[PDB]
């Protein structure tokens, strides 16, 4: 019962393949054993993806687990659709109806929009890049037109890293101009971190700002940077470490040696890697369900050339597809079930907020229930501005020998002393700079005076 | 040049709203300030009254923090009343 | 019961026009009559000024016999001026 | 098809691509060093071994918007040529004081689309928006135009801007007498002697 | 106004001139007494000029 | 006795009421307080009486 399954790991993806191997070890069974053929490539390169796909195809794999990019995703969808080969991926969900593709990653749209509605954001800024596609952008624009939102859409992906210094300073300058504080970051974690560093550098992480990180990796990246900055940060978590399953898995994960499994010694795990693990589970359970239903998908002969025209798909493929889509299991991402098209169904996206002490879950998001909330949670010297007028505020004869509030005498001085006495605060008497009571200048439109 | 009424109103509401947008989340506090800015920019027949008085009142009493957009959308059609006294 | 501005203006132009439609060929003669009746029907902040003064003047100076439709269509967008003075 | 042409040993390829397939063409032409010439929309980035016949429309459009001095308008787009133009005008909207309403008409299926447009222009009636920019292929343009005439929004007071190089390629006789301003872009001048001669030969 | 004497071959601008002359008087309310074909023609012409 | 509602009453506070209601844009119904007192806090029950 050797089951050949191809796989595609982008060069530089370690913890993903580590968790893949861990998944292979844990979900291994005496009945059948998966025999993966791993192929490392450049995920953004369409040619490379095509070649790897046809390589796996000619090898006669029954399924493929991999990743794609905004460039390569159409290659994968079209080829898997033509050759009836099932493709399982942690990478971003496709917008549309794509057959023979099983997308492990949940749709974040609902969670995000519901979060915006939760924080009651009428106007905000949306920072995106074209990596995972513009699907979310389209969504928030349509929802902005429907709910009467004023949204500032800015593409941070087209700015070159070599020349990007003043570009971002100008960006947040233009963003500070309108006084718009609320900001949403939809970006890859690298770009996110870069933007964050630029924010702390320009000091936009101070109080009054609210950042929304849209991704499932909210606690996967370093939050310590802006943690003490005093700005509110909110985000999404697909992996709950409070769950017993995840806790024990984490214990075994943390006990593993780093030499054999790269980057596998950690307290946490990137959500992509976890999705990979759960993907292994889904594949195992799928083929198990195929064997329990007494259906033999075994290949009679070699697949031949994928580019051979006209292409002919194998029959068994459809059966393997249905087998995968009908799977329902429990995993690190929570409840795992799929619809007819292969998108995730019935998930829970934990809604989390970064506080002083650290991150905490403020709620969860369901596809039906939308947002649901979890457990609800000296003296400064008062500056007194005043003007010199008789007998309201006057300078004492000896005033040069005194200092502070003792310098001034008058009705308003005594009144100030009384008010401070009843309200119980320390007060500092100061004379206004321009020496005016108050007015708005007709030209500058600026209020002057006390 | 020439002064209008309707033009003054349509200007008034827009300038108030656009003003309140910078003050988002403190919005219920700054209604009158922004109304001052709108009355200055759009002009007024009686400086005390302002460009549109009824819209100002409607906003002041209705507007709650972050509820701005819906509030303005409800208040912008409101009768300005007499721009004399 | 506020009379706003714009509602009063659009009412003014509408009633003037609808009135002048009743007098064919005499349109240029009856402009002031129809403006009087329109100011009565739509009300005015200042009795002397009327519902929209600038529109009245525009009509008086533009409208020629049988030229009603185009003249009004041109005059209804014009600035009403100061409604209090 | 590309690998078919390749194995045949062609020295160049002339063709078209879609938002889906364009990365395949760029990657393959870049890797196999085969020159690709296309009328289809320009790729955004630096792609070698591709010669894009189509000029960039972005600058023309933005300059036109600045020319008409539009502070607020509605932008109707589809997912066929990509959101590049949309992203551009959104970024420029962020730079300027522009208030832009982005509405995707591409995901609407043609079989069931009747009330979809009535609801669309209903939402467009909500804001009272009389300025509208259509960024779409000529077919969607024509459909949307027919829908506009049906609800009678093609009368005076409305201003439409068609974004494409095909302004005279579609039927304009429909809204020509409507009394609404329509603006657009033309990449082929029929007043030119070359084009005139070509048309003389073409019509025969 | 008699719309029956207008020949279909040359009738384009005849209707535009017709409704221009009808715009002169500002006339909105309009009664069509016609055969179904002429009705359809006049209606289409009305939609074209956006009346 | 021949009138009803807000027309029954006249006075400074009446006119002022009309003005405030006109400025704030609400309909007002003038009513006389039940106990006929302005206001006070009873030292024992701690209950406010009057308007
Ligand atoms: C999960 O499946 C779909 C998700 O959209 C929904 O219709 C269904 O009610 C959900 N089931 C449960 C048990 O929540």
């Amino acid at each position: 019962n050797s089951i050949q399954i191809g796989g595609l790991f982008p060069r530089g993806a370690d913890q993903e393949y580590s968790a893949f191997r861990v998944g292979m070890v844990q979900f291994s069974t005496s009945e059948f054993r998966l025999t993966p053929h791993i192929d490392n490539l450049e995920v953004a390169n369409s040619f490379a993806v095509t070649n790897a796909f046809c390589s796996q195809f000619s090898r006669g794999v029954y399924a493929i687990f991999g990743f794609y990019d905004k460039k390569s995703v159409n290659t994968i969808t079209s080829f898997c659709g033509t050759l009836h080969v099932s493709f399982i991926t942690p990478s971003f969900p496709t917008d549309g109806t794509h057959p023979f593709v099983i997308q492990m990653r949940p749709d974040l749209k609902g969670a995000l929009l519901s979060l915006i509605e939760y924080y009651q954001w009428d106007k905000f800024a949306y920072l995106y890049d074209s990596d995972r596609g513009l699907s979310t952008l389209q969504a928030v624009l349509d929802s902005a037109a429907e709910k009467k939102w004023q949204v500032t859409a800015i593409n941070v992906g087209n700015i070159n890293n070599d020349k990007k210094d003043e570009t971002y300073r100008s960006l947040f300058q233009d963003l500070e101009l309108k006084g718009e504080r609320r900001v949403i970051l939809d970006c890859e974690r690298d770009k996110v971190n870069d933007i964050v560093d630029q924010v702390i550098t320009i000091g936009k992480h101070v109080k009054g700002y609210h950042y929304i990180i849209a991704n499932l990796g909210f606690t996967d990246g370093d939050l310590l940077k802006i943690q003490f900055g005093g700005a509110e940060v909110s985000g999404f978590q697909i992996v709950d470490y409070d769950d017993s399953l995840v806790s024990k898995f984490i214990e075994r994960w943390s006990t593993l040696e780093e030499k054999e499994y790269p980057g596998a010694h950690t307290a946490t795990i990137k959500y992509t890697s976890a999705l990979t693990y759960d993907a292994v589970q889904v594949m195992t359970e799928a083929f198990r369900n195929l064997r329990k239903q007494r259906i033999e998908i075994s290949r009679r002969g070699n697949a031949g050339d994928c580019l051979a025209n006209p292409a002919v798909p194998w029959g068994q493929g459809v059966e393997i597809e249905r087998a995968l889509k009908q799977v329902q299991v429990e995993g690190l991402s929570g409840n795992i079930k799929f619809d007819q098209n292969g998108k995730r169904i019935n998930y829970t996206i934990n809604i989390m907020e970064l506080k002083t002490n650290g991150p905490r879950k403020i709620g969860y998001w369901s596809e039906v229930d939308k947002m649901v909330v979890t457990l609800t949670e000296e003296q400064k010297t008062v500056v007194v501005t005043t003007i010199l007028e008789s007998p309201y505020v006057m300078m004492k004869k000896n005033h040069e020998m005194l200092e502070g509030n003792e310098r001034y005498e008058g009705y308003c001085v005594d009144l100030a002393a009384e008010i401070a006495k009843h309200c119980g605060f320390k007060y500092k008497l100061t004379i206004v700079g321009d020496g005016k009571y108050g007015a708005r200048d007709a030209d500058t439109k600026i209020w002057d005076g006390m | 040049g020439p002064a209008d009424c309707c033009r003054m109103k349509e200007c008034c509401t827009d300038r108030v709203n656009e003003c309140l947008q910078r003050y988002s989340g403190r919005e219920d506090k700054f209604v009158s300030f922004c109304y001052q800015e709108a009355t200055v920019t759009c002009g007024s027949f009686n400086e005390i009254v302002g460009c549109c008085y009824g819209y100002q009142m409607c906003m002041i009493r209705v507007v709650k923090p972050n509820s701005l957009s819906g509030a303005h959308e409800a208040c912008k059609t409101v009768s300005c009343g007499n721009p004399c006294a």
